[PDB]
């Protein structure tokens, strides 16, 4: 819940740094 | 009419790619028709094959992904896609990124459906055995008589 | 107590047997957690899982199955289960069958599955693009953009 | 439909025809 908040917020910054890396 | 630029085009060609690209994920018997595209939306669709491919080799994200509940995937779905985007920046990675996390939510969601499919068919499988069969396989002793019948 | 002629031990060993040879065939990541049984029953699974191989490589039938249409598969299910046994004779060959037919059922209803959760997902996504995106999209001059993002 | 019935009969005595087999 309060975890799964974490979890969601987790995702969402690793799907947005490995995004930003494919560049080079 | 209307280019690439077109609001018309963009819808058009992103359903094309992002079908393409979760059909071919969730195909890894009953498979899927494929998409029929252009030459330089099949180029697309394969550089985007790419990228999911190295991102399927990035442990540290299937396990965040594989930890998530999908109880309501809709609200994980847009609470991430939000997320992502909130810091106001935009460049292709992140549009990739999103894409391979819808194909992860099909996955996931098929997982759950699994189990379920599976005790609902096993459910009439055994009404039907237990109303119909149980007594001639009682008359073998059991399933005790399948180990004979195999030979074992 | 109660021995393999037991009514309790036949559907207990048989819910086993069942979902063991269901889940094996449906596996063919998101894996099933495995059914834990004694040595006799591992023995009599492993004898299913080389039936259920042997018939799948019988073409008649993959056609026929793929043939039939699964929109009220309990239906289908009962209709299939009520022929095989109508002549009164029982062996253990139908039963085998019996168990085929059901992991069947189960890969039928899950491609049926596959393109609707597609679809609502590609729903979220292809909504989420069209009112966050789109903008950022044209102005790359729309997906040829992602081509000169990938260096194509 | 019908031919759906047609279908269905034939899987059964398909399924029948191949369990009474796995004998010899």
């Amino acid at each position: 819940s309060e975890s799964q908040e974490d979890i969601i917020r987790n995702i969402a910054r690793h799907l947005a740094q490995v995004g930003d890396s494919m560049d080079r | 009419g209307g280019g690439p630029t077109s609001s018309e085009q963009i819808m058009k060609t992103g359903a094309l790619l992002l079908q393409g690209f979760i059909q071919d994920r969730a195909g890894r018997e009953l498979a899927l028709d494929p998409v029929p595209q252009d030459a330089s939306t099949k180029k697309l669709s394969e550089s985007l094959k790419r990228i999911g491919d190295e991102l399927d080799s990035n442990m540290e994200l299937q396990r965040m992904i594989a930890a998530v509940d999908t109880d309501s995937p809709r609200e994980v779905f847009f609470r991430v896609a939000a997320d992502m985007f909130s810091d106001g920046n935009f460049n292709w990675g992140r549009v990739v990124a999103l894409f391979y996390f819808a194909s992860k939510l099909v996955l996931k969601a098929l997982s759950t459906k699994v189990p379920e499919l599976i005790r609902t068919i096993m459910g009439w499988t055994l009404d039907f055995l237990r109303e119909r069969l149980l007594g001639w396989i009682q008359d073998q002793g059991g399933w005790d008589g399948l180990l004979s019948y195999f030979g074992t």
